[PDB]
């Protein structure tokens, strides 16, 4: 099905993909190749579906998390690079798009959540998920509110949940145990208590998403947001002056969010993959196709060495990095939706009173090792 | 211009689910007509049709030009030997049509036989051939104990069955048992088919009753209940006719075509009747004569037939096509197959071909024909459904689906869950 | 783990569940109130 000659490309919609579009403009200049770059709604559920039967794109972006449970289906390609072009990339890139002892993915960048604030409306701005609702009550007396960021998606909640003892799978005898689950402990109950009393108090709404937490703050009436690299274009564009810092920390502990490598697989099913291969790494990987996509949408800080030492004096990449190092990269493992899945429903059924938060989180904690 | 179906025209039909049902009713067996004499089938086999599709589609050909008998269904009832004699079918605009004037000759050896529906429009657009389920061709039943000739012959508990009366010198010949309006009726139109309930001899009136099994026999305690409706009359005894006389003694299992009264248990002598359109109790007075025989009225007299129902569903996934969506995919098991280096779902059906492919929901599946009674097929990627529990209230019937190479959608009955381990 | 369960016009009919640890998945047939005694 995949057609012959051509290059077809999936990255999700929050991602440079106009920038990513600019590097298949110069290789089909340079080659001949049509480079199309799509951004289909739920591309990372799609890809197994379709690349099942030999359609889909010729290369997937999306973080490594994924990634293990394509390459246990046989859908991605083997990453064979040359030792030379291996070592412009950071080790601890490529760790986490290894599985089962082979690399399955190109790694491109590291991504991590940080507290973005309106330095006009907040010029100090607090240290702790505790003193966020005595701050909202000062913001609501001038109809504006302390904080705003997705609740639909774990990835965002997760920081909060993990800072006082949450985790997905225990690592113990050189593997990740995937029956040792950690959503229903002592300091994941605490953590999602804290966010389900911040709703409860009307501090902050459980409807709140993506585009709502987004408008919110780039229009000035929220003093806090939530979220990636990805984001400061956007907030770049509008009136408000901002700042990117470490998470709040929550009972004296950091929020701990999951890291996060934006990395490129390669369809077993492609008849291109040699294509693929040379606009990975020729095009892409290099100063100048990382630009592209960067100045486009921000990528956090790259898996290219020499890149990511340009523009390593970016404030809001230090910040990144800060609180990456407060966090983990995520495991790769088939299991890694599961665990999303399960945590996804428990925060909105908690959020939303559907279920208490033990009850969500006991639930969770057995559907993510069913 | 044959065109694959896509994931966004099977999105679409998994919206409505307005897929084109085709509906035979009719006997399992049927009495031959020896000499001159035409012997019909009774209960005239009938031909149901379901959906909004067909005044939809009837819609699109008058707006399209083609004219009021360009856009009218045209639809033909035959044996199948000799396949040249089909008799036309009113069923335009209608929502069913029986068939009052087929028979089988005794010119005609087969054992058994099939009828076929042939279906197109007017303007000459084809839509198929659709068979009933095979059909038995019997003599007439005879006054002997059913040692179990035939495991055909004998009516088993948890099977549907006709029950009709055949009127002497009046206007109207057969009234039929039927139910409408929560009222059993003995109709001139119509007949329910009505699944016939074996029940233990010490079980009580009421509604949710047992399960028992077995081949009904004269003397049992039976619940007769409506397919469609799920009506049902009090328990009754079947009991076995002579002349005009139910016979208490008979012991012997029921057979096809036999003439049969049911007894209203526990009533003084009560008997399941007609009287013109509506379905009483009348008594039966004791032989003077005989002491284990109750003479009943002629409308307690009812004839006894196994009925089969075959069932045809398409949607034309991909709009209208240049050839039939006949033979329609059957599939009636599924199974793992092991002999080979993937586990791969076994359909085990007919009417298979290699243009046909397996979808789960809105996934296509990678098939492999094998024979036209078996498709293998690899279980798609569905861990997405995972997303669903604990959201969604009860878990999703996911309907799987046999699509064909010009996007008819067949619907197969199936349907898959994907839930926790326990 | 998730389990699959087929249904012929709602009538349970069959039910599989994913393959252990060696080697690949892969799907199972199975029995969940049979016990076969070895
Ligand atoms: O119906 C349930 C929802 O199912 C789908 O969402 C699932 C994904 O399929 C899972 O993969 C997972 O998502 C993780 C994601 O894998 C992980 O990388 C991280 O995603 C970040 C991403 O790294 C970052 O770059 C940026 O894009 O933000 C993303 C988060 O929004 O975290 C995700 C989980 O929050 O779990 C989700 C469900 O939570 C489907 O796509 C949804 O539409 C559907 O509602």
């Amino acid at each position: 099905k995949i057609e012959e000659g051509k290059l077809v490309i999936w990255i999700n919609g929050d991602k440079g993909y106009n920038g990513l579009a600019e590097v298949g403009k110069k290789f089909e200049k340079d080659t001949g190749i049509k480079v199309t770059v799509e951004h289909p709604d739920k591309l990372e559920e799609k890809f197994p579906q379709v690349a099942a039967t030999g359609d889909g794109p010729d290369i997937i972006f999306w973080a490594h998390d994924r990634f293990g449970g394509y390459a246990q289906s046989g859908l991605l390609a083997e990453i064979t690079p040359a030792a030379a072009f291996q070592d412009k990339l950071y080790p601890f890139t490529w760790d986490a798009v290894r599985y089962n002892g082979k690399l399955i993915a190109y790694p491109i960048a590291v991504e991590a959540l940080s507290l973005i604030y309106n330095k006009d409306l907040l010029p100090n701005p607090p240290k702790t998920w505790e003193e966020i609702p005595a701050l909202d009550k000062e913001l609501k007396a001038k109809g504006k509110s302390a904080l705003m960021f997705n609740l639909q998606e774990p990835y965002f909640t997760w920081p909060l949940i993990a800072a006082d003892g949450g985790y997905a799978f225990k690592y113990a005898a050189g593997k990740y145990d995937i029956k040792d689950v950690g959503v229903d402990n002592a300091g994941a109950k605490a953590g999602l208590t804290f966010l389900v009393d911040l709703i409860k108090n009307k501090h902050m709404n459980a409807d709140t998403d993506y585009s709502i937490a987004e408008a919110a703050f780039n229009k000035g009436e929220t003093a806090m947001t939530i979220n990636g690299p990805w984001a400061w274009s956007n907030i770049d564009t509008s009136a408000v002056n901002y700042g990117v810092t470490v998470l709040p920390t929550f009972k004296g502990q950091p929020s701990k969010p999951f890291v996060g490598v934006l990395s490129a697989g390669i369809n077993a099913a492609s008849p291109n993959k040699e294509l693929a291969k040379e606009f990975l790494e020729n095009y892409l990987l290099t100063d100048e196709g990382l630009e592209a996509v960067n100045k486009d949408k921000p990528l956090g800080a790259v898996a290219l060495k020499s890149y990511e030492e340009e523009l390593a004096k970016d404030p809001r990449i230090a910040a990144t990095m800060e609180n990456a190092q407060k966090g983990e990269i995520m495991p790769n493992i088939p299991q890694m939706s599961a665990f999303w899945y399960a945590v996804r429903t428990a925060v909105i059924n908690a959020a939303s009173g559907r279920q208490t938060v033990d009850e969500a989180l006991k639930d969770a904690q057995t559907n993510i090792t069913k | 211009e044959e065109k694959k179906l896509t994931r966004d025209a099977m999105e679409k039909y998994m919206r409505e689910r307005n897929d084109m049902v085709i509906v035979i009713l009719h006997a399992k067996v049927a009495q031959k007509s020896y000499g001159n004499e035409k012997r019909f089938f009774c209960p005239p086999p009938c031909i149901y049709l379901f959906g909004s599709g067909w005044t939809r589609r009837y819609e699109e050909m008058l707006q399209q030009g083609e004219g009021e008998q360009g856009a009218q269904l045209c639809a033909f009832i035959g044996i199948g030997s000799s396949d040249q004699d089909m008799q036309q079918l009113d069923l335009n605009g209608k929502q069913y049509c029986a068939a009052k004037t087929l028979f089988i000759s005794d010119s005609d050896k087969r054992k058994h036989f099939m009828l076929s529906v042939k279906m197109f429009y007017g303007n000459g657009h084809d839509i198929g051939v659709f068979n009933s389920k095979r059909i038995k061709v019997i003599s007439k039943p005879s006054k002997k104990k059913q040692s179990l000739k035939n495991a055909d012959l004998c009516i088993a508990s948890g099977t549907n069955v006709a029950l009709f009366n055949r009127l002497r010198s009046q206007t109207v010949s057969t009234r039929y048992l039927h139910v409408e309006g929560g009222h059993f009726h003995a109709s001139s139109t119509q007949w329910g088919a009505f699944t016939i309930h074996l029940l233990d001899d010490n079980e009580s009136e009421s509604e949710e009753f047992q399960v028992r099994d077995g081949y009904i026999h004269y003397g049992a305690t039976v619940k007769l209940v409506c397919s469609v409706t799920g009506m049902a009359l009090p328990r009754l005894i079947i009991r076995k006719v002579d002349k005009q006389m139910a016979l208490l003694e008979a012991d012997d299992p029921v057979s096809q075509l036999h003439k049969c009264a049911f007894y209203m248990k526990d009533t003084d002598r009560m008997y399941l009747c007609l009287s013109q359109e509506k379905i009483i109790q009348f008594q039966a007075t004791p032989c003077p004569k005989e002491p284990n025989k109750e003479m009943i009225n002629d409308g307690a007299c009812w004839t006894i037939i196994s009925t089969d129902k075959a069932e045809y569903q398409f949607y034309e996934g991909m709009g209208p096509v240049a050839s039939p969506v006949t033979p329609v995919p059957i599939v009636n098991s599924l199974n793992l197959n092991g002999g080979g280096d993937v586990a791969m779902l076994e359909l085990s059906g007919d009417n298979f071909t290699p243009h046909l492919q397996v979808w789960f929901g809105d996934v296509e599946a990678e098939t492999m024909y094998r024979c036209t009674e078996t498709l293998l097929c690899v279980v798609p990627e569905i861990s997405q459904f995972r997303g669903e529990w604990l959201w969604v209230r009860q878990p999703t019937q996911v309907p799987i689906s046999l699509v064909r190479n010009d996007g008819i959608i067949y619907a197969t009955g199936l349907t898959f869950t994907y839930t926790p381990e326990p | 783990g998730g389990r699959l369960q087929f249904f012929k016009d709602g009538k349970f009919i069959l039910e599989l569940a994913r393959s252990k640890d060696g080697d690949k998945s892969g799907w199972v047939s199975v029995t969940r109130k049979t016990f076969r005694p070895p």
